[PDB]
């Protein structure tokens, strides 16, 4: 079984900072040299595992997600980072590991009138969990004066919003951030990823493994059948 | 209904994987011991909307065997978990016309299955919070159609949970006869091994609430040790309880199924302590 | 539905001295940069001067160095123009506006290209005799 | 025969981004301890950040705490320095120099001398308008 | 990459230094180590 990255990882339209897609894939092939080509980029900064040994390691759950954002905080997308960019709109946890991909998009993410669909919040009430999403559009509040009107003095829009321009220079050049995140653990036992052998032998005098115990001897073909949920074979003193 | 009723020789269920022909192998593991006594929980008919209280909580002690018999198909549902509220996890197993889903998350409210005195009346759950493992596959009970009177299909089941396995073991006899507890001897298939970890503490079991001897079994089990005869074929043909009669106790020491005439020495008859005394100094 | 209020303007003797003001209602300050553009009769509407987002690098046109100031306060979240020194050809309509991000010289760009997000109504400033 | 190149710099606007990276030709990086040094005419020489042998505890000064990063590749034996939102003050030549051990803050010493055994040419980075 | 010439990337050299700055703490100070190594068996014996 197989899954497509080229389709996952570009979008028509990348959505905003404060409202990021996620999709999560599973049981397929880990194959992760063919993007190369789907995908323009310099650095290919993958912390933990070589990309030349992603086609054994086998791998349970899986994340992917893109964001646009501005070219004067590409690393702040990092473990350990504080800030108003980071803190309350997109942290990584402290343990993280996985593929961070950026890219400068100025041919794709900027129109001469200035494009104005990418959006990001500056006022919150305080610094939200990891790996969580806020939507919501209130007035802060960050004065004496109760925020019960629709706008006014001591009342600010959360909700602030790029100006992108060809014009400008690097720093304020909109980029695109591709995380491919990755985690190692147990229990479904069915996401297993690439621990497919091959080459049985018959006849002969070998070693063997079966989905768990290892033997030595000559394997042969009898006369026997097995009930359906029946695995193994045994007789007398617990042998196979 | 609260009736009690022996279970003969039911109960039983492969212990592994493994294959063995022509043997007797003895195990010490969980079931349901021989000539026990089972609860009987009837469902009223109930031609008024308002109660029946014929579904009550059950106390879910280490591991339930399950049985039931009826024409049709109103025995549908089981819902597991320590709490069943809006604070932690509770599973869930409803059969749909020809599939099943299997969805373990919180279940804020379960007021009462809908009792209209049936076409899409099943809404027994309101909001649904984060959660993972909705597992779909083929159907668990398959429809075995009666005919000519006097024959119906009998379900059974365990269930299990052990070191964060759920495991449901089931079999589907179709002769039952005129008696709804029948004579014989029927070992269990394994179906599936869901891994999710949560502890259990409380179930409850989804009817066909709209309208309707109880028809319907429950039994607890115990970690006991049988002897189980397996053929030359494949299949547990009889079992022996060990601590039953003195009689199961000689065949279990003695390994062998049949018994020859004599004396033999079985186990040891010790005396235990009723109290236990301390007498210290009287010193302040 | 952000609005940008202006107070200030008049009649103004030449050699006097004022002080526009003006105040965001929706958005906050320190996060846009705003600048202020005047408008002559018979004329096109030009620049005058700016305030970056962060922290704040002022920027001044050619005609308006070394007499014009530039300052803003978040307490009050007013940006205030102050006119030192006008002379008579300075008869104008003055506009403030806001666009988000440091818009003000970044890169090869410059901020004579009106295209700032939010207007205002604007004040006139007369000098006469 | 150790020799370290520096690639990068250039002339780039204030608010602006870049990615010095220097790379070894006979020694390797994750056994040596890697660190940036800035000159400027009128002024002695001062380090920017550092990357030890193992793992890499990354130490900054404190004029560029917060804007500048660093980082370690070993699949390219090379090390970058991304600078972002750059005052008019970063105006510098740097240097990329290699030491041996985790000579970066072990004990009481600490990386502002300016010691290490392991020089390069260095890189012109200009900001301005 | 073969690594007849002698520098360049993949193509290290063998030995590698190590600093002793006096500033250091006790985690990379120097430390002088002799080793003893002893064979004690009924032999013709040398040392006693
Ligand atoms: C054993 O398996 C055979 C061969 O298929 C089958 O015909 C028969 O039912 C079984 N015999 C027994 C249970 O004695």
């Amino acid at each position: 079984n197989l899954c497509p990255f080229d389709e996952v990882f570009n979008a028509t339209r990348f959505a905003s900072v404060y409202a990021w897609n996620r999709k999560r894939i599973s049981n397929c092939v880990a194959d992760y040299s063919v993007l190369y080509n789907f995908a323009p980029f310099f650095a290919f900064k993958c912390y933990g595992v070589s990309p030349t040994k992603l086609n054994d390691l086998c791998f349970t759950n899986v994340y992917a997600d893109s964001f646009v954002i501005r070219g004067n905080e590409v690393s702040q997308i990092a473990p350990g980072q504080t800030g108003n960019i980071a803190d309350y709109n997109y942290k990584l946890p402290d343990d993280f590991t996985g593929c961070v991909i950026a890219w400068n998009s100025n041919k794709l993410d900027s129109k001469v009138g200035g494009n104005y669909n990418y959006r990001y919040r500056l006022f919150r009430k305080s610094n939200l969990k990891p790996f969580e999403r806020d939507i919501s559009t209130e007035i802060y509040q960050a004065g004496n004066k109760p925020c019960n009107g629709v706008a006014g003095v001591n009342c600010y829009f959360p909700l602030q919003s790029y100006g992108f321009r060809p014009t400008y220079g690097v720093g304020h050049q909109p980029y695109r951030v591709v995380v491919l995140s990755f985690e190692l653990l147990h229990a479904p036992a069915t996401v297993c990823g690439p621990k497919k052998s091959t080459n049985l032998v018959k006849n002969k005098c070998v070693n063997f493994n079966f989905n768990g115990l290892t033997g030595t001897g000559v394997l042969t073909e009898s006369n026997k059948k097995f009930l359906p949920f029946q695995q193994f074979g045994r007789d007398i003193a617990d042998t196979t | 209904t609260q009736s009690y009723t022996n279970s003969f020789t039911r109960g039983v269920y492969y212990p592994d994987k493994v294959f063995r022909s022509s043997v007797l192998h003895s195990t010490q593991d969980l079931f349901l011991p021989f000539f026990s006594n089972v609860t009987w929980f009837h469902a009223i008919s109930g031609t008024n909307g308002t109660k029946r209280f014929d579904n009550p909580v059950l106390p879910f002690n280490d591991g339930v065997y399950f049985a039931s018999t009826e024409k049709s198909n109103i025995i549908r549902g089981w819902i597991f978990g320590t709490t069943l509220d809006s604070k932690t996890q509770s599973l869930l197993i409803v059969n749909n016309a020809t599939n099943v889903v299997i969805k373990v998350c919180e279940f804020q409210f379960c007021n009462d299955p809908f009792l209209d005195v049936m076409e899409s009346e099943f809404r027994v759950y309101s909001s649904a919070n984060n959660c993972t493992f909705e597992y779909v596959s083929q159907p668990f009970l398959m429809d075995l159609e009666g005919k000519q009177g006097n024959f119906k299909n009998l379900r059974e089941f365990v269930f299990k949970n052990i070191d964060g396995y759920f495991k449901i073991y089931s079999k589907h006899t179709p002769i039952n006869l005129g008696r709804d507890l029948p004579q014989g001897f029927s070992a269990l298939e394994p179906l599936v091994d869901l891994p999710i970890g949560i502890n259990i503490t409380r179930f409850q079991t989804l009817l066909a609430l709209h309208r309707s001897a109880a028809a319907y079994y429950v039994g607890y089990l115990q970690p006991r040790t049988f002897l189980l005869k397996y053929n030359e074929n494949g299949t547990i043909t009889d079992a022996v309880d060990c601590a039953l009669d003195p009689l199961s106790e000689t065949k279990c020491t003695l390994k062998s199924f049949t018994v020859e005439k004599g004396i033999y020495q079985t186990s040891n008859f010790r005396v235990q302590p009723t109290e236990s005394i301390v007498r210290f100094p009287n010193i302040t | 539905q952000v609005q940008l209020q202006e107070s200030g303007g008049g009649l103004v003797q030449p050699g006097g001295s004022l002080r526009l003001s003006c105040t965001a209602s929706g958005i906050a300050l320190h996060t846009h940069a705003t600048g202020w553009f005047r408008q002559a009769p018979g004329k096109e509407r030009e620049g005058v001067s700016c305030i970056s987002s962060g922290d704040g690098t002022t920027y001044y046109e050619d005609s308006v160095e070394g007499r014009f100031t530039i300052s803003r306060d978040n307490a009050k979240n007013t940006v205030y123009l102050q006119m030192n020194s006008l002379k008579l050809e300075d008869t104008a309509v003055y506009y403030c506006a806001a666009d988000p991000g440091a818009v003000c010289h970044s890169g090869s760009y410059y901020y004579t290209d009106d295209d700032f997000y939010y207007r205002g109504q604007g004040t006139q400033v007369t000098v006469s005799s």
